[PDB]
């Protein structure tokens, strides 16, 4: 896991510019982090629950 | 035939309240509207637009961002978004799909817990557990391991869900009809149609109460439907 | 069944909401009867 | 017959002289107000609003103290407390109050609970009653109708009128019959059911003479 | 279309071309010109009859599987049907199906009763209209009553009408069966249907009943 | 000058495209504080019985729990 996790890094450093981290309302770079913190939450409780 | 004998005829739209008044957002069109939104959870949404934080490096000051504006966005318009389809979560059609989904999931439910344990005898909590031990339907092993069988059910479900998910259409997105209406019951516009989807959504408020209370009950009580009848019959 | 001992931990939360509320009640008081402009 | 000069009266023919605002154009007016209170107009106008509510809840209470203990002596059901001057007492016992003596029917626990529920609700209620609500604006404070009425008995106004007068009458044998109740609970700590049926066992000799009386001296 | 007018088919076959009554001339369902006796020659009782004749078999059809389904489902114990009252007296109960817990109800007087109230107002809003409907015809008022609208066209109402009375008519004709065959079997139909199909040259009314019948 | 378009990138965009949206004035703040007083007196019952200053009948706060 750990060589994955480091290949995945080399690419998420390299193509960095991705459309998905743009505000759409003005074309900056940036992060909705009320909405983020959902997502990993709920995946969080999901994990939580499983285990 | 004139009637009024038996009752009395009451004019005005049936609320849920003998004395209320409708909700602006509820005008009374969609099929149940019975003017039932007490916390106002269908009601526009009005928002506020933070700007962007300055976060530079480069500069000296990197302030807050501020109000940009007040916006309400426009509810109920569908988009090809497959993870996100809705322009808005608080919008009276997606939450009429929604209740219709829930509901008509409810329906089933409590017609199967019903059957299960009329046919099998145990309740329908403990039916889980059993036949994850044992697959099985009326008392006939099936002939598939639970680990294919769970598998399975995920990927059925996947695939039956993600169908529905690529209609753009918020009404047919609560009615598609076609194939899933082959008896063109209530393919038209008529008010047999509206009063068809009357009772639908009625049946559907039921069995989403109803099996509620099967749940609730499984946790107080213990026992499942059938049971829980039997339980109280006896404990007068 | 429930404890002497979880009584007073039942009572000692409701005696810090008072001191909260009581705290909160003197200081809205002041704070609207010595506002400002 | 109820209604009018020519109305029906207490004392009968022998009647007579009647209160001179006691005429008729009200349910139950049988002339009787041999004290005066009704004198005023203002304060008879709100006797009758307490007569048909101390009525109608006489109702309520009559056939409320009798059933439990009908059905308890009857076989239907079986109850922690039948009697209706002990029924408060079952919330102080083992399994609460259970209704119809089924543990799983409300078995309500605190006294408190209950008081509370019931402070907030009638609370409620009865301000609706006194001022409008959810169940309808004022127009009668004694007859709203309306939702109060969906079987539509009393559409017809003639038929108004005539019904008016049966919930009077049989408010006011209530009322009678429920003030019975407090005193038969008093001088015989048994129910009422049961003085009923002692009194058709042997009525010479079970009655409120030849038992207690000489008692209560 | 062929169940109407004068050349409707009648309950004589070819041997009621010339025995026909006067009044009855093709325009309601389940007319076969079969009126031998003066009844219903004014038509005000025509009319009254013609209704009975509908509910009666309507009535019937209703009858006819409600005396069957208990006696061919388990769990019921496969009661006859001039046995199922009784089992309000049992100690169980009626409960439904067979499952415990359904209605379990053991008081014939409290049923009575629910059932004197609720049939009074649904007769009534029957013969004076009422919720339901009112202003409609009396016989087949339809709306409420027809909520897929498979009467809508008026050609197919006739012959679904048609369909109505012949089948509530076969309906009426078998519940008569079913009264007297228990009266003389004693048995539920099924169970005589049952026997019959055995040894038909054995069980049947001649061979087992006619004898002992007078 | 719009980004690199991928196709899981566009699958996720509507999960990252209402930065600055919020709801106006204190919104469910209120409800957001009744639920912190719960946690509040909830963590404080849990450390009353790992500190024994309350003592439940039933839970015994030892290794004989265990047992
Ligand atoms: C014909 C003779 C006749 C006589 C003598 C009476 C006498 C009486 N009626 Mg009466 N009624 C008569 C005919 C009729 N009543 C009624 C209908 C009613 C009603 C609806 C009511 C009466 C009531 C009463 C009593 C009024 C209050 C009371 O207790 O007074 C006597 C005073 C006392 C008892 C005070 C305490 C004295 C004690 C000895 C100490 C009273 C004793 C009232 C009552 O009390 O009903 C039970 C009442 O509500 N009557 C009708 C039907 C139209 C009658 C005839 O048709
Ligand atoms: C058309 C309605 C109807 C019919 C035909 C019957 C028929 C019968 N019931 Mg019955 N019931 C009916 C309605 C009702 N029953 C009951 C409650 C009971 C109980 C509790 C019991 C019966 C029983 C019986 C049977 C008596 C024993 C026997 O073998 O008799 C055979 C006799 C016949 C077949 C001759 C009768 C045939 C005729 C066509 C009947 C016509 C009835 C009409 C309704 C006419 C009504 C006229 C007036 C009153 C309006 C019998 C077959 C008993 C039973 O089951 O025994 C084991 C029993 O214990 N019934 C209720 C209230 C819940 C009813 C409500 O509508
Ligand atoms: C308002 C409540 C109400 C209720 C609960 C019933 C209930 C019933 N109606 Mg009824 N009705 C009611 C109102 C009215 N009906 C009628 C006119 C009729 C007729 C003409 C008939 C019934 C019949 C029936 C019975 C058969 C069910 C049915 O119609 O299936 C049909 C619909 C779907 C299956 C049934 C128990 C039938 C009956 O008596 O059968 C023996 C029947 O033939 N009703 C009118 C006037 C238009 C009503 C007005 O309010
Ligand atoms: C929300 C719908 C729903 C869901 C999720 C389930 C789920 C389940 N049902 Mg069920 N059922 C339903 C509706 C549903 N049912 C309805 C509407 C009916 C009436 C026809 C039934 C009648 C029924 C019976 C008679 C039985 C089940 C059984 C089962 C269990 C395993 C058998 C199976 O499904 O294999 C796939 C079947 C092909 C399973 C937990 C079995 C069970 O409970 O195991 C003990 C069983 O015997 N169901
Ligand atoms: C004029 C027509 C007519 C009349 C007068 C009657 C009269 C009667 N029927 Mg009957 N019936 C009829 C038509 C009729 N039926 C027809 C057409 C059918 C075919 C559908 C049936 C099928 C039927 C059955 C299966 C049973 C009766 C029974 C009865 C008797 C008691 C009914 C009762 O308990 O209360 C009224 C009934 C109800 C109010 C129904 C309640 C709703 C049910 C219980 C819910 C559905 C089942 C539920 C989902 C079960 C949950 C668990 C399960 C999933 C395992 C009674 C004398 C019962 C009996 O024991 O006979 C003595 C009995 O079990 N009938
Ligand atoms: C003045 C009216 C009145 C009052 C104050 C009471 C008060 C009481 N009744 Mg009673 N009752 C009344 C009228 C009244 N009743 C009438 C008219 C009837 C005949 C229908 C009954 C039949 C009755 C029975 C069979 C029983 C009681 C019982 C009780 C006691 C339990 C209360 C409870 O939990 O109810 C329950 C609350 C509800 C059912 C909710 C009400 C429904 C709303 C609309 C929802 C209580 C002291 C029980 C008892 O303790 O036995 C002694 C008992 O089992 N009552
Ligand atoms: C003069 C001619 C005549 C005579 C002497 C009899 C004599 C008798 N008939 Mg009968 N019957 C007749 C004509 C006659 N019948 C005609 C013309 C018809 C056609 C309508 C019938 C239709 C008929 C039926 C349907 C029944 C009788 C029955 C009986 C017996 C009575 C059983 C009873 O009630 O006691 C005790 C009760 C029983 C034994 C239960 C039945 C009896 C011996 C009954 C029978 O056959 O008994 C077995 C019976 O069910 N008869
Ligand atoms: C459990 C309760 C949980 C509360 C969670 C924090 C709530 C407040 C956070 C934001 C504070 C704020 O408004 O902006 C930050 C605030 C307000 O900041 C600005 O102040 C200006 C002064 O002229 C104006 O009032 C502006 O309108 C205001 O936006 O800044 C401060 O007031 C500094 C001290 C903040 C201390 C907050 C303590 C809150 C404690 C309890 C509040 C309870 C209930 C609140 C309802
Ligand atoms: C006319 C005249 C004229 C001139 O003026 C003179 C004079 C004389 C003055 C007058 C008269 C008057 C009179 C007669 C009065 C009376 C009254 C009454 C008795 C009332 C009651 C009244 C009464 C009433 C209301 C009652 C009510 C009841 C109730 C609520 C009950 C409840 C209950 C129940 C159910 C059961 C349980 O277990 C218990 C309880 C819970 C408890
Ligand atoms: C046309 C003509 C012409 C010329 O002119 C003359 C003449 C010849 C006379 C005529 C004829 C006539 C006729 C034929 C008649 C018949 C009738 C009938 C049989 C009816 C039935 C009728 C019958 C009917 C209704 C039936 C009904 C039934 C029912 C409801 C049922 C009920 C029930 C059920 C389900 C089950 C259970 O367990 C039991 C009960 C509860 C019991
Ligand atoms: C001194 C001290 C400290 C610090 C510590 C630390 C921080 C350490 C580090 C640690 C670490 C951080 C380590 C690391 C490790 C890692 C590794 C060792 C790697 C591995 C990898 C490999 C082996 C390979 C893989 C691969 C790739 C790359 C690709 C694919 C394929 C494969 C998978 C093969 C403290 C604080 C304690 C305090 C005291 C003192």
């Amino acid at each position: 896991l750990s060589g994955l996790l480091f290949a995945a890094s080399i690419w998420h450093w390299v193509y960095w510019d991705l459309e998905l981290f743009r505000d759409p309302r003005t074309s900056n770079p940036a992060l909705d982090l009320p909405k983020i913190f959902g997502i990993h939450l709920f995946l969080s409780g999901l994990l939580c629950f499983g285990f | 035939r004139s009637g009024g004998a038996g009752y009395r005829q009451y004019s005005g739209d049936a609320l849920w309240l003998p004395n209320t008044e409708r909700p602006a957002w509820l005008d009374g069109s969609l099929p149940g509207d019975r003017g039932f939104d007490p916390l106002g959870l269908s009601r526009p949404a009005e928002y506020l637009q933070i700007d962007l934080d300055e976060l530079d490096q480069n500069a000296a000051v990197n302030k807050a961002g501020g109000v940009v504006g007040a916006f309400t966005p426009v509810a109920d318009q569908v988009s090809t978004d497959s993870l996100a389809p809705y322009s808005e979560v608080f919008g009276l059609q997606r939450f009429r799909e929604c209740e219709l989904i829930h509901g008509r999931w409810a329906m089933l439910a409590c017609l199967g817990a019903l059957v299960q344990e009329g046919v099998t005898g145990d309740s329908w909590v403990a039916a889980q557990t059993l036949v994850y031990n044992q697959p099985q339907y009326a008392g006939i092993d099936l002939p598939f391991d639970i680990y294919t069988l769970a598998v399975l059910n995920s990927v059925l479900m996947g695939g039956v869900e993600l169908f529905r998910n690529s209609e753009l259409d918020p009404e047919r997105r609560c009615y598609p009809g076609g194939a899933f209406d082959p008896l063109n019951l209530a393919s038209d516009d008529s008010e047999r149609t509206q009063k068809l989807r009357e009772a639908e959504i009625k049946h559907a408020r039921l069995a989403m109460v109803s099996f509620l209370g099967y749940t609730v009950q499984a946790w107080y009580t213990g026992e499942g439907a059938l049971g829980s009848l039997n339980k109280f019959a006896n404990g007068f | 069944a429930a404890t002497p001992s979880l009584n007073n931990l039942i009572g000692s939360v409701v005696a810090g909401g008072l001191v909260l509320a009581a705290i909160a009640g003197a200081i809205t008081a002041v704070s609207n009867f010595d506002s400002i402009r | 017959e109820f209604y009018g000069p020519d109305r029906v009266k207490f004392l009968g023919p022998f009647s007579g002289n009647t209160p001179s605002y006691l005429k008729g154009e009200y349910p139950g007016d049988y002339g009787w107000d041999t004290a005066g209170l009704s004198a005023d107009p203002e304060t008879f106008a709100r006797y009758r609003e307490l007569e048909v509510i101390h009525a109608r809840w006489a109702m309520l209470g009559a056939l409320g103290c009798v059933t439990p203990e009908l059905l308890q002596r009857n076989g239907a059901a079986n109850f922690g407390e039948a009697v209706w001057f002990k029924a408060g007492a079952q919330i102080f016992q083992e399994g609460g109050l259970d209704y119809l003596g089924n543990p799983n029917l409300v078995h309500a626990q605190s006294i408190v609970a209950i008081l509370l529920t019931q402070v907030v609700l009638m609370g409620l209620i009865e301000g609706y009653r006194v001022n409008g609500g959810p169940a309808g604006e004022v127009v009668d404070p004694i007859y709203p109708g309306e939702a109060f009425d969906p079987l539509g008995l009393a559409d017809d106004p003639d038929t108004l009128a005539e019904l008016k007068v049966k919930e009077i009458k049989n408010g006011r044998l209530a009322m009678v019959s429920m003030f019975g109740f407090f005193i038969q609970a008093i001088v015989t700590g048994k129910g009422p059911v049961q003085n009923l049926s002692d009194h058709l066992a042997s009525p010479s000799t079970d009655n409120f003479y030849s038992l207690y009386a000489k008692t209560l001296a | 279309s062929q169940w109407y007018g004068p050349d409707r088919p009648k309950f004589l076959g070819p041997y009621s071309t010339n025995f026909v009554p006067s009044y009855l001339t093709g325009e309601f369902p389940g007319d076969y010109g079969w009126d031998t006796s003066g009844l219903s020659a004014d038509p005000a009782t025509f009319a009254r009859y013609r209704e009975i004749e509908v509910i009666h078999a309507r009535w019937a059809m209703l009858g006819a599987l409600g005396c069957v389904v208990p006696e061919l489902l388990d769990g019921t114990n496969h009661i006859a049907w001039f046995k199922a009252g009784a089992e309000i007296f049992g100690d169980d109960g009626i409960q439904y199906l067979g499952i415990p817990g359904l209605i379990n109800a053991k008081s014939i007087v409290a049923t009575l009763i629910v059932q004197v109230v609720l049939m009074s107002y649904v007769e009534g809003y029957r013969v004076n209209g009422g919720p339901a409907g009112t202003g409609l015809d009396a016989v087949y008022p339809g709306g409420n009553f027809d909520p897929l609208g498979l009467a809508d066209d008026p050609d197919t109402l006739a012959e679904l009408k048609v369909k109505e009375i012949k089948n509530g008519r076969l309906a009426m004709l078998s519940m008569f069966g079913f009264f007297i065959q228990a009266i003389v079997t004693g048995e539920g139909p099924i169970k005589n249907l049952n026997d019959h199909l055995a040894d038909a040259s054995a069980n049947n009314f001649y061979a087992l009943y006619a004898k002992n019948l007078a | 000058d719009t980004g690199i378009s991928t196709p899981l990138g566009t699958l996720l965009k509507p999960l990252n495209s209402e930065y600055g949206k919020v709801a106006p004035g204190w919104g469910t703040t209120v409800l957001m504080g009744i639920f912190m007083a719960l946690f509040a007196v909830f963590l404080v019952i849990i450390l009353e019985i790992y500190n024994s200053s309350v003592l439940l009948d039933d839970v015994t706060m030892s290794w004989e729990s265990l047992a």
